[PDB]
C-alpha cells in the first residue's frame, strides 16, 4: 500500500532527450491518477482508452512511464497513428494504444539565453521505429553511395541534430515535458490501482 | 539513392542547422539594433560571419548537385537559391577587388560631406542636413548649392568606383550564365518549367515598357500642374514649355515630389485630416496603437500578435541611455519569434507605419510553415506591396471614424479628396517615371548600350525626354549623378519600387471588390472582412514556394502586373488635372534649360 513514485518522473530536474526516450516501471504501489488530471498544470492530457476519472477504478499488472522533450509543434506526433521525425524515428506509439500522453510547456526550465542544447532528437533513420522503440546508435547516416567511415561529409551527416531552446522562441518552438503512461494487462496480479 | 532523394536529404540537414544559425545572427544583430554598444556591434559581427560562412560553405556543397537531374520543384527551388555562389564565381583576386569596391562607394555615400563656400570647417553630410534643405527649403540658390556640390564633391569621387564596378560585376553575372548584371537583377522575377506561369528576365523589360506607356498621360498631366504651379512661385527659373529643373523637386533627386505639397496644394483652405491631435486627447501610446493594428488584422480573420511579440519587440524610444536604430523594421527572426522595431510616437504617421509594419510580421507569419529557403515575399515587390495596402485602409476618413479618432461631423467634399489624391500622386505617380528611367540607364550600361564617355549625356537625356527633369548645371563626364542616389552606390536594384507600386493598387482593387466596397477606390477599408483576409491569406502562405504569377493570380485573378487599377485609384485626380490643365501646355520640351540662355 505505498505511493506510486509518480512526483520523480514528472518533477525530474532533468529530462531524457526524445530519441533516448526514458521508461520507468510502475509497480507494486497505489496510483492516484485524479490528482494528476486535476492538477490544471497540463497543456496536453488525452488518454486513450479509458477516462483518468475511471480508470482512477482499475488495476493493472504494470505500468510504464516514458518521459522526453520535445518541440510544442511536435507534441501532436505523440499519438497513434501519426507521422513525422518524432512519431518516425525517435518515439512511436502503436495504433491499439490503450494509455495516456501528458505534456506541459517547459520553457521555464529548457531553454536558456544563448541557448539550452542539452536535447537531441534523431534526424535521420534508414526506416522507421516499431512502436516503443528505441534507438540510440550515433552511427553516421549515409545519405549516398559512398561510406561514410564515421566522419560527417558529402552524403554522410550525424544521425542525431540538437533543438536549441531560447526562451524568446515561439510556443511551437519551446520546449514540452512530454511523460506517456502505458497500462499493460497480463496474467500475472495487478500490482497498480488506484 | 537517387540525386533528388539525396539532395532532400540535404536540404533536410541545411533547413535544422541555417534555422539555429540564423536565429542567433538576428537575435545579435537585434540586440545591437536596440543597444547600440561596441561590445554589440562585435556580436552582431561574429554572429553574422558564422552565418555567413555557413551559406559559403552549403552553397559549395548544394552545387554537388545537378538541377539537371531533380524533378521535385520545391525541392528545385531551393537548391537553386542555396546554389547561386554569386561573386565566388569570380576569382577571389577580383572578388576582394568588388568588395573593397563595393564598401569605398558606400561609405564615400554615408561619410560624404560639403562645406559652405565661406567656412570650410562648418560642413553638412547628406542626412541631416542637405536632405533639410532639399526639403524644406524655398530659396532658389540654396537648394541649387546642395543639389550642385553633393554631386560635384561625392558624385565626383564615385566616377571612378563605378566604371570598375560595372565591369567586375558584369564579370561576375556573364559567368554565372546571365548576359549582363542587368539580366542578373531581372532574375528576380524568371519562372520556369510551370505550364501558364512561365516568365522570362526579358519579358519583364517588356512589361515595365509597356506599363508605363498608359501611365504617361497621367504623368504628364501631372506635371503639367505641377510645372504651372511652380512657375507662378518661381517666374524667372521656369518655362511653361520646359522641363522642371532638377534641384527643384522636393528631394535630392526628385524621387519623390512629395514636398511640392506645400506650393501646389489645389484647395488651400480646406482642412487636412491629421488625427494626432485626438490620439494625444485621448492619451494613446504606442501600445494603443500597436493594439488598434492587431486589432486590424484580427477583423479580417488573420491571427493576433504572438505572444512574444508583445514581450520582445521595441515599440518605443528606448530613452537616452541606450541608443537604439529606429528606422521601423519588422523582423522575422525564425523559430516562432517575431518582432517590430520602432521608435513610436504618438501621431497620425506612426499610427500608419505601425500598420504598414505589422503587415510584413503578418505576411512573415503566413509563410513560417515553409521550408526555410522559401520563406520570403513571392518577388521582391510583394513584400512592401503588403505593407502599403494596410496604410491605405487604415488612412481612410472611414476608419479612423470607425475607431474613433475623427469626429463623424467630419465632412469629406470633392475638394479635400482632390487635396488628398494630389498628395498621393506626388509621391506614388512622381516616382514611376524617376524609377522607370532610373533602371533603364543601369540596364543600358550594364548591356554596354551606353559607353563609358556619354555615361552623363545619356543620363540627362534620359532625365529630359522620360522624366521631364532637366540638370539646372551641365555635367561632363567627371560627375556620376545615378550614384548619388544610395540605391544605386549601394549596388541595390530599381525596379522593385515599380513592380511594387502597380501591385499594391492590383492587390487593394481585389481586395476592395472582395470586401463590396461602393464607391471610388481611393475610400476603400477592407476592415471587418474576412473574405477580403481569406483573399489575401491565400497568397501570403505561398511565400515563394509558387510562382509569383500564381501568387499574383490567387489574390486578383490576373497572372501579370497591370496598371489598370493604378490608373483606377487615380481616375478622379486625372479627370480634375484635365481640367485643371486646359489652359496650359501639356508635355515637355527638352531642349530648354535652366543655364542656356
Ligand atoms: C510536483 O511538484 C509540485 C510542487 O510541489 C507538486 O504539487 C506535485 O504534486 C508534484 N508532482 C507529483 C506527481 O507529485
Ligand atoms: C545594453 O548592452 C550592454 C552591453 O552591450 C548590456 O550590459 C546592457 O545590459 C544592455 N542594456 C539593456 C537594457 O539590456
Ligand atoms: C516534393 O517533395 C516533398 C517532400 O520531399 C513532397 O512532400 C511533395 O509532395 C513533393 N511534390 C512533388 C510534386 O514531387
Ligand atoms: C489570440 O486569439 C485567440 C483566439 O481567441 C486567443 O485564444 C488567444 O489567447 C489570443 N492571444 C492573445 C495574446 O491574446
Ligand atoms: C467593425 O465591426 C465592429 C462591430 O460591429 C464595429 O464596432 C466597427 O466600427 C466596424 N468597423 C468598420 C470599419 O465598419
Ligand atoms: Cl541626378
Ligand atoms: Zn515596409
Amino acid at each position: 500500500t505505498n505511493l506510486c513514485p509518480f512526483g520523480e518522473v514528472f518533477n525530474a530536474t532533468r529530462f531524457a532527450s526524445v530519441y533516448a526516450w526514458n521508461r520507468k516501471r510502475i509497480s507494486n504501489c497505489v496510483a492516484d491518477y485524479s490528482v494528476l488530471y486535476n492538477s490544471a498544470s497540463f497543456s496536453t492530457f488525452k488518454c486513450y482508452g479509458v477516462s483518468p476519472t475511471k480508470l482512477n477504478d482499475l488495476c493493472f499488472t504494470n505500468v510504464y512511464a516514458d518521459s522526453f522533450v520535445i518541440r510544442g509543434d511536435e507534441v501532436r506526433q505523440i499519438a497513434p497513428g501519426q507521422t513525422g521525425k518524432i512519431a518516425d524515428y525517435n518515439y512511436k506509439l502503436p495504433d491499439d494504444f490503450t494509455g495516456c500522453v501528458i505534456a506541459w510547456n517547459s520553457n521555464n526550465l529548457d531553454s536558456k539565453v544563448g541557448g539550452n542544447y542539452n536535447y537531441l532528437y534523431r534526424l535521420f533513420r534508414k526506416s522507421n521505429l516499431k512502436p516503443f522503440e528505441r534507438d540510440i546508435s550515433t552511427e553516421i547516416y549515409q545519405a549516398g553511395s559512398t561510406p561514410c567511415n564515421g566522419v560527417e561529409g558529402f552524403n554522410c551527416y550525424f544521425p542525431l541534430q540538437s533543438y536549441g531552446f531560447q526562451p524568446t522562441n515561439g510556443v511551437g518552438y519551446q520546449p514540452y515535458r512530454v511523460v506517456v503512461l502505458s497500462f499493460e494487462l497480463l496474467h500475472a496480479p495487478a500490482t497498480v490501482c488506484g | 539513392s537517387t540525386i533528388e532523394e539525396q539532395a532532400k536529404t540535404f536540404l533536410d540537414k541545411f533547413n535544422h542547422e541555417a534555422e539555429d544559425l540564423f536565429y542567433q545572427s538576428s537575435l545579435a544583430s537585434w540586440n545591437y539594433n536596440t543597444n547600440i554598444t561596441e561590445e554589440n556591434v562585435q556580436n552582431m559581427n561574429n554572429a553574422g560571419d558564422k552565418w555567413s560562412a555557413f551559406l559559403k560553405e552549403q552553397s559549395t556543397l548544394a552545387q554537388m548537385y545537378p538541377l539537371q537531374e531533380i524533378q521535385n520543384l520545391t525541392v528545385k527551388l531551393q537548391l537553386q537559391a542555396l546554389q547561386q555562389n554569386g561573386s565566388s564565381v569570380l576569382s577571389e583576386d577580383k572578388s576582394k577587388r568588388l568588395n573593397t569596391i563595393l564598401n569605398t562607394m558606400s561609405t564615400i555615400y554615408s561619410t560624404g560631406k560639403v562645406c559652405n563656400p565661406d567656412n570650410p570647417q562648418e560642413c553638412l553630410l547628406l542626412e541631416p542636413g542637405l536632405n533639410e534643405i532639399m526639403a524644406n527649403s524655398l530659396d532658389y540658390n540654396e537648394r541649387l548649392w546642395a543639389w550642385e556640390s553633393w554631386r560635384s564633391e561625392v558624385g565626383k569621387q564615385l566616377r571612378p568606383l563605378y566604371e570598375e564596378y560595372v565591369v567586375l560585376k558584369n564579370e561576375m553575372a556573364r559567368a554565372n550564365h546571365y548576359e549582363d548584371y542587368g539580366d542578373y537583377w531581372r532574375g528576380d522575377y524568371e519562372v520556369n518549367g510551370v505550364d501558364g506561369y512561365d516568365y522570362s528576365r526579358g519579358q519583364l523589360i517588356e512589361d515595365v515598357e509597356h506599363t508605363f506607356e498608359e501611365i504617361k498621360p497621367l504623368y504628364e498631366h501631372l506635371h503639367a500642374y505641377v510645372r504651372a504651379k511652380l512657375m507662378n512661385a518661381y517666374p524667372s527659373y521656369i518655362s511653361p514649355i520646359g522641363c522642371l529643373p532638377a534641384h527643384l523637386l522636393g528631394d535630392m533627386w526628385g524621387r519623390f515630389w512629395t514636398n511640392l505639397y506645400s506650393l501646389t496644394v489645389p484647395f488651400g483652405q480646406k482642412p487636412n485630416i491629421d488625427v494626432t491631435d485626438a490620439m494625444v486627447d485621448q492619451a494613446w501610446d504606442a501600445q494603443r496603437i500597436f493594439k488598434e493594428a492587431e486589432k486590424f488584422f484580427v477583423s479580417v480573420g488573420l491571427p493576433n500578435m504572438t505572444q512574444g511579440f508583445w514581450e520582445n519587440s521595441m515599440l518605443t524610444d528606448p530613452g537616452n541611455v541606450q541608443k537604439a536604430v529606429c528606422h521601423p523594421t519588422a523582423w522575422d527572426l525564425g523559430k516562432g519569434d517575431f518582432r517590430i522595431l520602432m521608435c513610436t510616437k504618438v501621431t497620425m504617421d506612426d499610427f500608419l507605419t505601425a500598420h504598414h509594419e505589422m503587415g510584413h510580421i503578418q505576411y512573415d507569419m503566413a509563410y513560417a510553415a515553409q521550408p526555410f529557403l522559401l520563406r520570403n515575399g513571392a518577388n521582391e515587390g510583394f513584400h512592401e506591396a503588403v505593407g502599403e495596402i494596410m496604410s491605405l485602409s487604415a488612412a481612410t476618413p472611414k476608419h479612423l471614424k470607425s475607431i474613433g479618432l475623427l469626429s463623424p461631423d467630419f465632412q469629406e467634399d470633392n475638394e479635400t479628396e482632390i487635396n488628398f489624391l494630389l498628395k498621393q500622386a506626388l509621391t506614388i505617380v512622381g516616382t514611376l517615371p524617376f524609377t522607370y528611367m532610373l533602371e533603364k540607364w543601369r540596364w543600358m550600361v550594364f548591356k554596354g548600350e551606353i559607353p563609358k564617355d556619354q555615361w552623363m549625356k545619356k543620363w540627362w537625356e534620359m532625365k529630359r525626354e522620360i522624366v521631364g527633369v532637366v540638370e539646372p548645371v551641365p555635367h561632363d563626364e567627371t560627375y556620376c549623378d545615378p550614384a548619388s542616389l544610395f540605391h544605386v552606390s549601394n549596388d541595390y536594384s530599381f525596379i522593385r519600387y515599380y513592380t511594387r507600386t502597380l501591385y499594391q493598387f492590383q492587390f487593394q482593387e481585389a481586395l476592395c471588390q472582395a470586401a463590396k466596397h461602393e464607391g471610388p477606390l481611393h475610400k476603400c477599408d477592407i476592415s471587418n472582412s474576412t473574405e477580403a483576409g481569406q483573399k489575401l491569406f491565400n497568397m501570403l502562405r505561398l511565400g515563394k514556394s509558387e510562382p509569383w504569377t500564381l501568387a499574383l493570380e490567387n489574390v486578383v485573378g490576373a497572372k501579370n502586373m497591370n496598371v489598370r487599377p493604378l490608373l483606377n485609384y487615380f481616375e478622379p485626380l486625372f479627370t480634375w488635372l484635365k481640367d485643371q490643365n486646359k489652359n496650359s501646355f501639356v508635355g515637355w520640351s527638352t531642349d530648354w534649360s535652366p543655364y542656356a540662355d
